[PDB]
């Protein structure tokens, strides 16, 4: 039973050492000599084992992603299986088609992972038993089952999450000891050493608030590497969460690490030099600061110790993030006014604070920033730790962009984020025109939930023209065929046709048309003349041919 | 659509007889190759490539029971029935969505000739023919109707860039007429007529072409 | 916009349909319909009372609508317009209404083919079903004398 | 006690037994008798096209044994 158990960790296994680890770390020493340090050594390899390939990019050897997802009678879908790819996945589709309903499904997944590594014996969250259930289908309950791969050694992690609704006779329940098992693993291990914890996000509508800027939420937490998990899959990136830790990294590079720690013991000094002038009378303040000693003692050793990196490293590679992959916004820094303390960038060459930045410059930086953030803090013994292991579920990427700038925001994120399984649920096909065709999942406009099965376009979207995308994948036409003034063209040729290729009473005033809307350096205008010029000698090779024939 | 050579009935379902058992008994494969020697692997109602294929009825099984193995009903359709739902053209189209339809309200590529009847414009539409009344008007909005031409996205609109993509060609071909003898130039629709069977659309391009 | 005060001035409006608040109407709704159910006109002498019991109830009932028509809106008129406004340009949805049959106050639509709640819809659906019903909303409900009120003034941003 | 939880009970028990199994049945029921006792003499053309109302009385029958195949208190017993 025990020997099983060793051959299996010799063939290669995670969760075949981890009973063996929790059988023998209980014991002394002696009896554990070596004993509980070869496991502890092959579990800490088999998380952070990882190589740098001939591009630079550190890649690690046991990857961690989402293999499938089922949906069986869960909101539209009555029995769905998606393939989920190892980089990306495009989920497109129409307003109705269940796109949204996916990364809902995924992220309530992805919850009980994020619980149960933060708390031991938590709780994710649960399907609701009012919407989320299927009001068509009479089984009455609905269960969501994904897969997750991490290595050569965990091929499968299952898990579901199942909910009835009131009424029924059998409580279905939830499967989740596996993502409990792999959790479990992670915690303990990190508890005694640290490691790389893999970033869990999803980024839903949502994120798509104003900003407020006068945000004093409780001061004190936004520093610890377990606050990074704090409503990560809640739907809108804490941006409130990014900007107080960022004015904390400003005033820690300019005052903090610049020339020592100084502005503690300034006022150490303070409460030195009013300590004895007479009646004290100051035991408000006598306490509320001699804790904050504390704080910075028992906090600042872990970010300034081996385990996480350097504090002006991390403020460098947050920079070189948001300027890298936001577009127009090239650099980030902070003014400390008599009072206030705000961050501004410089967009287009102008320095501009972030509450008066644009709608679609500004939650694509809350995106970017709070990412970098939770990667930074989750990831630290990386060079890089941008690229660590994750799982990131944005809903609509093209949210608030333009055309211009949609050409270049799937590349940026795969390029600063390499490790990370992005699953984006898009509209536009300018998107779709920066992304593979296997990459893609789409839904057909006629879809009823009854598939069990999404499939990628037949044609390939890596290279193609946006007519040519919109037109082949998402099946709609170049020209809207509401408008009278669109069909003028098919009018002519009718027209032209009909008397053989003259323009005699009807081609003629409706190419006047053609020639007064669309106007003389048309391209419309261009096709009418070239097809005028084409039918109009046509007739000579039908004279040539007749006097060839008789 | 093109003019469909029906060549030789294959010896494959003289032994099974209607009535007796269904279209599923059949297998698939011993059709295929007798259909696609005619047909070069074709769709003949979207005048269509075939990635994806499947055998279609030109008359429903199910209306006239005792008309599937006679052979005279056997086509290619763009598309397979494997999607749940299927394409919204071709061979799954007439069985699935459109609504009534007579027998003889439909143009049949193996006898009847459409060139007469249906004209594809270098616009990706279809229309009714010129000088066209009648029964046989009313045959040709019926079979685009159900066949859905004027209609699905992915063949109107790469059927419209198919045509679009040789304007240029003929346009500056037809120009050097004067320029160019008559056999010598009659060559080159001739190689036209030799050049447009190893594509997807022939008919398009043909009356693109010439007249 | 205002879309909780447009869904809670929807289920004020269908419960106000159709009795208002004249009452009147309320004492021409319940008794009337309740004539039939008990002795129909005496013994059935004369079964329906004429051919009167259609037509919008005998003209009494459009008696608080006859200038209430176009001079003031009747409120199932107003109902009907919003209904007719936000079916004709929201993508999608063909139909709208309020349902009791369970405990609570819930709208419905019938995306595509299916009947579903407002809170069971899409994301940019329900957005622009939201802008839609307002402004019809808010033109219904500032353009009284109006046929129909969405022909009215206005500037929207 | 929450005299706010019983107002929100009321206020639910009344809307899912107003338009379902409710206080109607008696009126269909006084509607057909009424209608039979006049009818029983002659003229049944005033019951051959109100016949369709007739047979709702049957269809409103249906529906409700389900609510009533159990030993529990129906909705509108509560109220
Ligand atoms: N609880 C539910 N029961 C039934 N259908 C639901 C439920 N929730 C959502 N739907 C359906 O799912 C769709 C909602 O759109 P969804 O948000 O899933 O996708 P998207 O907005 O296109 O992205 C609609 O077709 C709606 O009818």
């Amino acid at each position: 039973m025990t020997k099983q158990y060793e051959r299996k960790a010799k063939g290669g296994n995670l969760l075949s050492a981890f009973e063996l680890y929790q059988r023998n770390s209980d014991k002394a020493p002696g009896l554990g000599e070596m004993l509980v340090g070869e496991w502890f050594e092959m579990c800490r390899d088999y998380i952070q084992d990882g190589h740098v390939d001939e591009s630079g990019i550190f890649r690690p050897d046991n990857a961690f992603y989402l293999r499938r997802l089922t949906l069986k009678d869960f909101r539209r879908f009555s029995l769905l299986e998606i393939k989920l790819e190892e980089d990306l996945t495009v989920i497109i589709g129409n307003n109705g088609k269940g796109k949204t309903s996916i990364l809902y499904a995924i992220a309530k997944t992805l919850s009980w992972f994020v619980a149960n590594i933060l708390k031991e014996g938590g709780s994710g969250q649960r399907l609701s038993e009012m919407t989320d259930i299927k009001n068509d289908a009479e089984d009455r309950y609905s269960d969501v089952s994904s897969t997750f791969f991490f290595g050569k050694g965990l091929k499968s992690v299952p898990i579901r999450l199942s909910r009835s609704a009131l009424g029924t006779a059998e409580r279905r329940d939830s499967e989740v000891k596996p993502a409990k098992d792999l959790a479990d693993i992670w915690r303990v291990i990190n508890e005694v050493n640290t490691i790389n914890l893999p970033t869990f996000a999803l980024y839903n509508v949502e994120r798509s608030q104003p900003f407020n800027r006068n945000i004093k939420d409780n001061t004190g937490r936004r520093e610890e590497r377990f606050d990074a998990y704090s409503q990560t899959l809640g739907g809108a990136g804490r941006f409130d969460h990014f900007v107080e830790w960022y004015i904390y990294l400003h005033k820690r590079t300019v005052s903090d690490i610049s020339s020592s720690i100084k502005e503690l013991e300034q006022q150490v000094n303070d409460l030195q030099r009013t300590v004895d002038g007479g009646m004290v009378s100051v035991k408000s303040l006598l306490e509320q600061m001699k804790f904050k000693l504390s704080e910075a003692i028992e906090r600042n050793d872990a970010a300034v110790s081996s385990r996480v990196l350097t504090e002006s490293v991390q403020k460098s590679i947050v920079e070189k993030a948001i300027c890298s992959v936001v577009p127009s916004i090239s650099n980030i820094w902070v003014e400390m006014i008599t009072g206030s303390d705000l961050v501004k960038v410089t967009n287009d060459g102008h320095d501009v604070t972030i509450d008066q930045l644009s709608d679609g410059l500004r939650v694509f930086l809350s995106l970017v920033a709070d990412l970098a953030r939770r990667m930074v803090m989750l990831n630290p013994l990386l060079e890089n730790p941008l690229e660590g292991r994750g799982i990131v579920l944005i809903d609509q990427i093209e949210l608030h962009l333009h055309p211009k700038w949609q050409q270049e925001v799937i590349l940026n994120l795969r390029s600063a984020f390499p490790n990370i399984q992005f699953i984006i649920t898009t509209h536009s096909p300018i998107v779709l025109s920066t992304i593979e065709k296997r990459c893609i999942r789409e839904f057909e406009p006629n879809d009823d939930g009854d598939q069990s099965f999404l499939d990628s376009p037949d044609m390939q979207t890596k290279g193609s023209e946006n007519a040519q995308i919109l037109e082949q994948v998402m099946n709609v036409h170049s020209t809207p065929p509401g408008i009278a003034e669109s069909h003028w063209l098919g009018n002519f040729e009718l027209l032209l046709l009909d008397n053989s290729g003259e323009l005699d009473n009807h081609s003629q005033v409706l190419y006047d048309q053609i020639k007064a809307h669309f106007g003389i350096d048309s391209i419309e205008l261009k096709k009418a003349d070239s097809l005028i010029r084409i039918n109009k000698m046509k007739n000579k090779l039908n004279k040539i041919r007749a006097e060839k024939g008789k | 659509m093109r003019e469909l050579a029906r060549l030789e009935r294959p010896e494959i379902l003289d032994q099974y007889i209607a009535g007796q058992n269904d279209w599923m008994e059949i297998d698939q494969s011993a059709v295929w190759p007798k259909l696609t020697e005619m047909q070069g692997g074709f769709c003949a109602y979207c005048e269509c490539r075939l990635n994806r294929c499947h055998i279609e009825h030109f008359r429903p099984r199910g209306k006239f029971p005792a008309l599937t193995f006679i052979w005279n009903n056997l086509f290619g359709s763009c598309g397979d029935s494997r999607k749940s739902g299927g394409w919204s053209r071709c061979g799954i189209y007439k069985d699935n969505g459109a609504g009534a339809y007579n027998a003889d309200d439909l143009i049949k590529p193996d006898e009847e000739n459409p060139d007469d009847y249906l004209l594809f414009l270098t616009t990706g539409e279809v229309v009714p023919a010129i000088g066209l009344t009648g029964r046989a008007l009313k045959k040709a909005q019926e079979t685009i109707r159900v066949f859905n031409l004027n209609g699905d996205i992915k063949l109107f609109g790469s059927r419209r860039t198919a045509v679009q993509a040789i304007m240029p060609n003929v346009e500056y071909l037809y120009t050097l007429l004067e320029e160019f003898d008559e056999d010598d130039w009659n060559e080159m629709l001739r190689d036209e007529l030799e050049k447009i069977e190893s594509d997807e659309y022939k008919t398009a391009l043909k009356h693109a072409w010439t007249f």
